[PDB]
């Protein structure tokens, strides 16, 4: 084989005269495009038509959630869109995709994407080489252990490929692909009975005498083509002989193979619509007698003082058994995160105990998930931001880790609005709160204050920049002359912003209540007035392509109506000391 | 030290034997660093074998470094020949006239081959000029499986039905024609080779689609040359093409002789290295010819005597001059138009060769029952209709609208809504005008329609021209409005149903709107007898509504909350379909109207009331 497709330059050069054109050994899904190669038909059916197998695998053993991973080209593209168009007439699924070039040698941060995805079954197409370095970089994760699952094309398990390929794999070989002569005798057959069935019609022409001399296309041609494509003749010796609309053949049959001690067997044979189960013993990837298996959450935070603490584990040591005020041990969990102590900034291992966290374990003792948590990088939750073409980069903060993926799922107190909500699924709010004012008690009317609208230089009012009320301010075009005034004079962070209200370098704080009035009850020197306005919730986020979230809202209000927030939010919200003051 | 390339080209037809040798390659721009040596070679007519066989000859050890194709011939396959033989050479080759301008299928990246016709994607484009000029909105798309559909498709799509046949499986089904026989639409795209369009065209004129109103437009590959015209073909059928007239074709070879020694001269500025290379087929491709690429990369855009050759990624020319083109009565095909870069222009005027509903709100839209002894409308009164009579509308959205038409010069139909008058949601299926919207029964809804993120999700709205919003109105966040319980004695308020503002409570906040069903009154008339009798205490609705009777009321009895100041501030807006439509036109128009200042005098007119007279 030189290159591929070396069978190209044919069904190009007889399409132009529309002479039908019939492949012995091309089983390259390139020709199965009528546009490109409108004269081309085959005896084989092309990789891509694998496809049909594995969704018929899939179909057994009742996995519906599983990982693709294709090279790029004509050929992985066609193949997974055959799959997704099976998976169409089912509600469709892309459970997840993945995409790598060819000749790519290290593809490690692809497969890291890839376990984070929920799923444990895997399914690749590739190249001889390109199948090398991704068993290569597969084995270096361990991702052919297992509780994971691999299906494979033909080419995959043949070749070098075959040397470094990982064991209890599941693959695929085309009956009589290697052989031309059977193909040739039946391809003859049904060439001579599509004649033989042609010449029944009248109006015929020959095919045109030598290239020499003839620019015009030869108008038998597409008929020859229509009747062989509907040809019949289901007995031969390759098999039974039907043509899809592509030109490309129907019903033919795949033998399965496993790679039991490091070898191929057959472990079944697939012939027509159903898969046959030959008696050998089914082999799983690592030590399975029987194993068809088909599980971590990686979470993110902020720090905020009241749903979220932050400190440092004690040497080695993990957590300390402080307790509730209610009497009960208090829980607590690790986290990396981002820590200011140090000169520079490490991703410093910090030990997080909070209402989100209790909430977060109750899921998971109600889920059957398992948790790890690290806070992000950025104090910031998130806002879109940086550069201007086309649309460049993506909003800074734990959201942007979500849409990574560096963190599957976003576990922090949270405010939902629909600029983020058109980007990822929320989860139904745990907390109803609005925006609100600290000011000192001891000597504002309203979300409208006139003091808000008489600003003053000389009466401060505070925010965060980047924090979501920034984003309420631009957003909105109503208030948007209100926005400036507030720009003035920004804090970095809730505790810093809290500070200047108490070290009174600001004469007023907004904040939403959620984590003002914690502080409110925790001073008391300092009080929130006034109607909680841009009234809203806070919620857990999600890709809205993943299906977990619809069981987190589920139990979101299974907690909801027993009283458990209600009960937690009595813990972490003391009350202990304040009061109208007036 | 003497840099002199080796170049070949050839033309085929002319329409002699004998076809007019080396009219040009005579020296001219001579300045640039490498001087061109020429081969010229001509063949009669079009084979893969002939063409392949005598280019190849032509390499021998030739070693030409770059090849340009002419032909006489309508043939769509040709250019994907000669690119094949370029895949294989890695020799640049580009074609000026025909069936090599032709489009053909996205040309393979490491293969190098152009084309001077225009851009697939370029060709719908001025297309869409074409429709939108004579504002021609519905139409449908016909394509066959030939290359570029879909890029074509897609095209269109980022600019009634979608038909894709397969030529082969050739038909005694006439497919073709059952298919066809079902679209009703008044504007149809074509796309197909040049052979393939004839019998869609005889198969048309057995289902009758030729006729009448119906208008066909057509891409470059189906007029092709234009020189040859089977009247299978209809009359009045609308296509692009290249002008012969503006500059022949030597004056084309010329340009493509300049592109390949400018490609060279750059290519030699930067590395200041021959281009020239082994040309022969039959061997292994020549080594440091795998170099190549960057010459590809090079040639891309190249500019001579003023003019700009600059390519796309596919290998077309990414704005050649184009003409606007129609079948003159009898075989003429005579230009209508000339479109270049981003403009177009076009000359006939007239009748060559959008139906709006809305609601009565009166304070933005009244509607009158017409004097029967005049049997018409009069004055600034537009007629509408609603299916149950003809009624009569005025008022502000009228006046705004028939400004806005007179700016943008169009001729509109308007109706009355029937289901559920401003849009609303009952479970999964929105109702109003918002359905006439998205039922193609209406391009654009106009009224006194709020705005709200869903409705610009579905569809894309005008910028407000007034300010308004959610308010109160009473005689005379607090939480007050939260809880009437808190309050001893049961305090009252209450808005109409199926509004955009009661879909805002229900979202943002449950139990105002669970506990004001109970106050929702039937029409703001009665709304307004809930206010003003008594038994109600206050009264929600839109605030432009709300002002305008705080301006007018019978007695000074009704004023707004505080300074009229409303949350959720938003404008009326105006529905139009999606991202394809007039859109930013219209925008321009509407801000023009305040432009001039004429919205403070329809203001002072319709919006302004007696009342707000203490001031």
């Amino acid at each position: 084989p030189t290159d591929h497709l070396t069978p190209t330059p044919i069904s190009y050069t007889a399409g132009f005269y529309r002479i039908p054109v019939i492949g012995l050994t091309t089983r390259m899904s390139i020709y199965s495009d009528k546009s490109i190669h409108l004269s081309f038909l085959r005896t084989v059916p092309p990789y891509s038509h694998q496809a049909l197998v594995w969704f018929e695998m899939m179909r057994l053993f009742n996995w519906n959630h599983v990982i693709l991973i294709v090279s790029d080209d004509h050929e992985g593209r066609a193949a997974q869109k055959k799959l997704e168009t099976l998976l169409e007439e089912k509600e469709s699924k892309a459970d997840k995709v993945l995409q790598f070039e060819p000749g790519t040698k290290n593809l490690t941060a692809l497969l890291l994407e890839a376990k984070e995805l929920e799923a444990r079954v895997i399914i690749l197409s590739a190249s001889e080489d390109d199948a090398t370095a991704v068993y290569k970089s597969a084995a270096m994760l361990d991702m052919t252990g297992a509780g994971y699952v691999w299906l494979v094309g033909e080419r995959e398990i043949s070749g070098s490929a075959l040397r470094y390929a990982p064991d209890g794999i599941i693959g695929l070989q085309l009956i009589n692909g290697k052989n031309e002569s059977a193909h040739i005798s039946d391809a003859v057959a049904v060439v001579a009975q599509a004649i033989h069935e042609l010449f029944e019609m009248e109006q015929i022409t020959d095919p045109p005498r030598g290239c020499v001399g003839n620019t015009n296309i030869w108008k038998t041609g597409p008929l020859f083509k229509r009747v062989l494509m509907s040809s019949k003749y289901p007995d031969g010796v390759t098999g039974r002989i039907e043509f899809n609309e592509d030109g490309d053949r129907k019903f033919a049959q795949y033998s399965i193979m496993n790679l039991q001690n490091r070898k191929l067997v057959q472990v079944g044979i697939f012939d027509g619509s159903y898969i046959i189960q030959n008696d050998r013993k089914i082999i799983w990837p690592g030590g399975e007698t029987e194993r068809p298996q088909g599980t971590r959450l990686k979470i993110v935070t902020i720090h905020q003082e009241p749903f979220v603490y932050v400190r440092p584990t004690t040497s080695d040591g993990t957590c300390r058994e402080e307790y509730t005020i209610n009497g009960d041990p208090i829980k607590k969990v690790i986290c990396n995160g981002p820590d200011e102590t140090i000169p520079g900034r490490p991703t410093v291992p910090q030990c997080c105990y909070g209402f989100c966290v209790d909430l977060l374990i109750k899921l998971a003792r109600e889920m059957d998930f398992t948790y790890e948590v690290h806070l992000v990088a950025d104090g910031k939750f998130g806002t879109q931001e940086r550069v201007n073409n086309s649309n460049a980069a993506a909003w800074n903060g734990m959201m942007g880790e979500l849409l990574s993926g560096q963190a599957d799922m976003i576990v922090a107190p949270l405010t939902i609005n629909n600029e983020r909500a058109q980007y990822i699924e929320f989860s139904k709010p745990f907390k109803y709160q609005g925006l609100t004012i600290l000011v000192k008690k001891e000597i504002i009317t309203g979300i409208n204050d006139p003091r808000l609208r008489n600003p003053s230089d000389k009466f401060i009012y505070a925010t965060v920049k980047q924090s979501s009320v920034d984003i309420y301010f631009r957003r909105q075009v109503e208030l948007s002359t209100m926005y400036r005034h507030m720009e003035k004079h920004n804090y970095e962070s809730a505790a810093e912003a809290i500070q200047a209200v108490r070290d009174n370098k600001l004469h007023a704080f907004i904040w939403d209540s959620a984590v003002l009035e914690f502080e409110a009850s925790q001073k008391c020197d300092l009080v929130t007035t006034g109607e909680l306005f841009f009234r809203s919730g806070f919620g857990i986020g999600m890709r809205k392509d993943s299906p977990w979230k619809q069981e987190v809202s589920l139990n979101i209000l299974k907690s909801h109506e027993n009283g458990f927030m209600e009960e937690l939010d009595k813990t972490w919200v003391r009350y202990q000391e304040c009061d109208s003051r007036s | 030290k003497h840099p002199n390339m080796d170049i070949a080209v050839i033309l085929v037809g002319t329409t002699e034997e004998v076809a007019i040798k080396d009219v040009h390659e005579k020296d001219d721009f001579h300045h640039l660093p490498v001087t061109p040596r020429v081969e010229l070679v001509t063949m009669q007519e079009s084979d893969p074998k002939s063409i392949i066989t005598r280019i190849c000859d032509l390499m021998s050890d030739k070693k030409v470094q770059g090849v340009v194709f002419g032909d006489d011939t309508d043939q769509e396959a040709i250019a994907q020949i000669l690119d094949f033989i370029s895949v294989q050479t890695l020799t640049p080759i580009l074609g000026i006239h025909g069936g090599s301008s032709m489009i053909m299928a996205d040309k393979e990246e490491a293969s190098m081959f152009f084309q001077f016709g225009p851009s697939i994607e370029q060709q719908a484009s001025v297309m869409l000029n074409i429709m939108e000029e004579y504002d021609w909105y519905i139409f449908s798309i016909v394509t066959t499986y030939f290359p570029g559909y879909q890029d074509f498709e897609n095209k269109v799509r980022s600019t009634e039905e979608v038909i894709h046949l397969d030529m082969s499986l050739d038909d005694i089904d006439s497919k073709i024609q059952n298919q066809l026989k079902k679209l009703q639409s008044p504007v149809i795209l074509l796309y197909c080779t040049k052979e393939e369009a004839t019998y869609i065209f005889e198969v048309a004129h057995s289902v009758g689609l030729t006729g009448y109103g119906f208008t066909w437009i057509v891409p470059s590959l189906v007029a092709g040359d234009t020189d040859t015209v089977p009247d299978e073909f209809p009359t009045g059928l609308i296509s692009v093409s290249y002008d012969e007239w503006d500059y022949d074709l030597p004056a084309r070879v010329r340009d493509g002789i300049a592109i390949i020694t400018t490609a060279a001269s750059t290519m030699l500025s930067e590395h200041n290295s021959i281009p020239q290379s082994k040309s022969s087929c039959n061997n292994i491709q020549e080594s440091r010819v795998y170099e190549a690429h960057m010459l590809k990369r090079y040639l891309i855009n190249v500019t001579f005597e003023g003019r700009d050759l600059s390519f796309s990624e596919d290998g077309y020319q990414m704005h050649p001059k184009l003409v606007i083109i129609l079948l003159n009565q009898e075989r003429k095909w005579e230009r209508v138009g000339k479109y270049k870069d981003r403009s177009l222009k076009m000359w006939p005027v007239f009748d060559l060769y959008l139906s709006i509903v809305t609601l009565e709100e009166a304070p933005f839209v009244i509607v009158e029952d017409v004097d029967p002894l005049s049997g018409t409308c009069m004055r600034n009164t537009v007629p509408c209709r609603k299916q149950i009579i003809k009624r009569c509308c005025k008022g502000f959205c009228i006046d705004i609208l028939k400004k806005i038409a007179k700016t943008v010069k169009f001729t509109y139909d308007l109706y009355l809504v029937t289901n559920g008058k401003h849009g609303k949601k009952i479970n999964g299926v929105w109702n109003g005008m918002i359905g006439e919207v998205v039922t193609k029964r209406a391009y654009m809804a106009v009224g006194s329609l709020t705005i709200n993120e869903e409705r610009s999700e579905v569809v894309d709205f005008s910028v407000p021209f007034i300010e308004t919003g959610i308010s109160v109105m009473v005689s005379r966040s607090d939480k007050k409005f939260q809880r009437p319980n808190d309050f001893s004695p049961a305090f009252r308020f209450g808005t109409v149903p199926n509004g955009s503002t009661e879909r805002n409570i229900r979202n943002n906040y449950l139990e105002m709107h669970s506990y004001m069903v109970k106050f929702n009154q039937r029409s703001v008339q009665d709304a307004l007898l809930s206010l003003k009798s008594g038994k109600l205490d206050a009264f929600i609705y839109d605030a432009a509504v709300l002002n305008y009777m705080a301006g007018r009321d019978e007695g000074c009895k009704l004023v707004t909350i505080g300074s009229g100041k409303v949350f959720a501030t938003t404008g009326y807006g105006i529905a139009i379909q999606k991202d394809s439509g007039w859109k930013r036109q219209v925008d321009l128009a509407i801000l023009q109207l305040f432009g001039d200042g004429e919205m403070e005098e329809l203001e002072a007119l319709w919006l302004t009331g007696i009342c707000h007279n203490e001031k």
